[PDB]
């Protein structure tokens, strides 16, 4: 499929109109970031000489 | 097959047409001794990564 | 075009497989870079017709509805100013080295196995994302990213950003025409700077 | 550490060292229990190949 | 930068080879249209809001904070006076209450 670019909605603009919310929802969202990878090392004699 | 290392006893089983084994095909992990039919796996002499 | 290849593959193609994996990782990384820079908010707000922006002229940066292409005027000059491979390499490779996305496979065999993959996001989609960001900002202030449809006049948005920098609303509302004229003149100066082949 | 770093002065921290400490001294040979010699002479002195 | 909506808190939690955040955000809803004005000209002088916006339901004007709809009567402590109202474009006519 073509990529969904986003939520499709329209807003009405006027020079003397403002929209103010009358309610609110407290939403808790998760987001995940990596920190570190596997800490590795190589042994030279076992690698080359064996 | 000549080399330098320390050999231990192994629990591997060898097919009758197989004498030399490789787990990772760069070093011979185990050999079958020509006199006694026990299988001895060879490890590198210096190891542990000091 | 070697007469033996499978032996050569089995002996030395694993390095190329690893390096091709590195290139594929770089490519997916680059696509995710474009994703994270242009798709921060996935909301598509249609550009309103230019009405009552307080005297500010945004007709240049907004896309023109007359043109079927969704590129606006300033980004059109940005596209025309940058010429892909403006050197002797366009004579050597026939512009196939750049990502024109209409290149033929004769350019691919010209490069001897090197290929240019098209980007994940079409430039038209980038233009649509930029138009959505511009329309959302100009209409709703900073409430574009929170997630809502909070329309606000542009005068009050200028007033609250003036409160942000530390100046009261009265300075804006007494000098609205002067600020609009200065902004329009600055946009015209940017237009003349890009249009004069500088 | 001085031998792996190729310097007579080392700095503070941890360093990984290659094996310079052990050398083999004895050698063993293990061959199959074969006693009889090959008929190389019989093949080589053959009156007609 | 820390979640969709206005950020309030984040709670860290450990993860294998990473860290996860629990972003607590303020997401508004249930919008309402309102007729607004930039200022109010009373007694020949313009009144600008110290905080929030000027909104009107029907024919009565109030001052409310931007993010939430809390209607408050227009009061001289809530507004500040600066100049006359002939220079402000789009100013409306109303009275300001003084306590
Ligand atoms: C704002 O929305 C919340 C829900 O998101 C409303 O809370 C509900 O209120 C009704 C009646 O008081 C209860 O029966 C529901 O159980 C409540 N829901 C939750 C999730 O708590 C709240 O009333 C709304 N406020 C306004 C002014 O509309
Ligand atoms: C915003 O500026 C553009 C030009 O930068 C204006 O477009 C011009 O409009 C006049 C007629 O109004 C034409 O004669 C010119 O040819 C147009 N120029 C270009 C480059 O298109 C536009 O009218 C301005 N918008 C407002 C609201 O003033
Ligand atoms: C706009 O909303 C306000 C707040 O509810 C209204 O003010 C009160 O409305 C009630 C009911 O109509 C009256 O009994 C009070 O006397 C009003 N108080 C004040 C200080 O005016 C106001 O009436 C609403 N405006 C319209 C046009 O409905
Ligand atoms: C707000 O009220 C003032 C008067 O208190 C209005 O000013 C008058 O407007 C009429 C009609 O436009 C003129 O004929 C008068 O000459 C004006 N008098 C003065 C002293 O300016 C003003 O127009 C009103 N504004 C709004 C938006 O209703
Ligand atoms: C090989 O010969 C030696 C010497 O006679 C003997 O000790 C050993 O057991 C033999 N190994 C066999 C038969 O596997
Ligand atoms: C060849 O050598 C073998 C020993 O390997 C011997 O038995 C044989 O008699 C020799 N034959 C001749 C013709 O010398
Ligand atoms: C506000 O008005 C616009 C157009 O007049 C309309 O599309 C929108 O739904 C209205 N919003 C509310 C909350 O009624
Ligand atoms: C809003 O626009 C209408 C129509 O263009 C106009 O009559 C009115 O004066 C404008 N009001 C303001 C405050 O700009």
């Amino acid at each position: 499929y073509t990529m969904s670019l986003g939520a499709e909605n329209s807003v009405a603009y006027s020079n003397n109109s403002i929209a103010i919310p009358t309610n609110f929802t407290i939403s808790v969202t998760t987001e995940i970031l990596p920190v570190s990878m596997t800490k590795t090392s190589v042994d030279c004699t076992m690698y080359i000489c064996g | 097959l000549t080399g330098t290392g320390v050999l231990t006893e192994s629990n591997k089983k060898f097919l009758p047409f197989q004498q030399f084994g490789r787990d990772i095909a760069d070093t011979t992990d185990a050999v079958r001794d020509p006199q006694t039919l026990e299988i001895l796996d060879i490890t590198p002499c210096s190891f542990g990564g000091v | 075009d070697s007469t033996e290849c499978s032996n050569l593959l089995l002996q030395y193609g694993s390095f190329c497989t690893q390096l091709n994996r590195a290139l594929t990782g770089i490519a997916v990384e680059q696509d995710k870079n474009t994703q994270e820079v242009f798709a921060q908010v996935k909301q598509i707000y249609k550009t309103p017709p230019i009405k009552d922006f307080g005297g500010f002229n945004f007709s240049q940066i907004l896309p023109d509805p007359s043109k079927p292409s969704k590129r606006s005027f300033i980004e059109d000059l940005l596209f025309n100013k940058v010429t892909l491979a403006d050197a002797g390499f366009i004579k050597q490779y026939g512009d196939c080295l750049g990502d024109i996305a209409a290149r033929d496979l004769i350019c691919a065999q010209k490069f001897n196995g090197l290929t240019v993959l098209p980007p994940l996001l079409t430039d038209e989609m980038i233009a649509q994302y930029t138009s959505a960001l511009l329309a959302g900002t100009i209409t709703s202030g900073w409430t574009f990213g929170a997630g809502a449809a909070l329309q606000i006049p542009f005068a009050m948005q200028m007033a609250y950003r003036f409160n942000g920098i530390g100046v009261t609303q009265n300075v804006l509302y007494e000098n609205q025409k002067l600020i609009a004229n200065q902004f329009n003149s600055a946009i015209g100066k940017i237009q003349d700077s890009l249009s004069s082949t500088a | 550490t001085k031998c792996t770093l190729k310097s007579f002065t080392v700095e503070k921290g941890i360093y990984q060292t290659s094996n310079f400490r052990v050398q083999p001294t004895e050698s063993i040979v293990r061959f199959p229990n074969i006693t009889n010699l090959c008929p190389f002479g019989e093949v080589f002195n053959a009156t007609r190949f | 930068f820390c979640g969709k909506g206005y950020h309030l808190m984040s709670f860290p939690q450990s993860a294998p080879h990473g860290v996860v955040f629990l972003h607590v955000t303020y997401v508004p809803a249930q919008e309402k249209n309102f007729t607004t004005a930039p200022a109010i000209c009373h007694d020949g002088k313009a009144h600008f809001p110290r905080e929030g916006v000027f909104v009107s339901n029907g024919t009565h004007w109030f001052v409310t904070q931007r993010n939430f709809y809390e209607p408050q009567i227009i009061t001289t402590d809530n507004t500040f006076v600066s100049g006359n109202c002939d220079v402000v474009i789009g100013i409306v006519n109303n009275t300001v209450y003084d306590p």
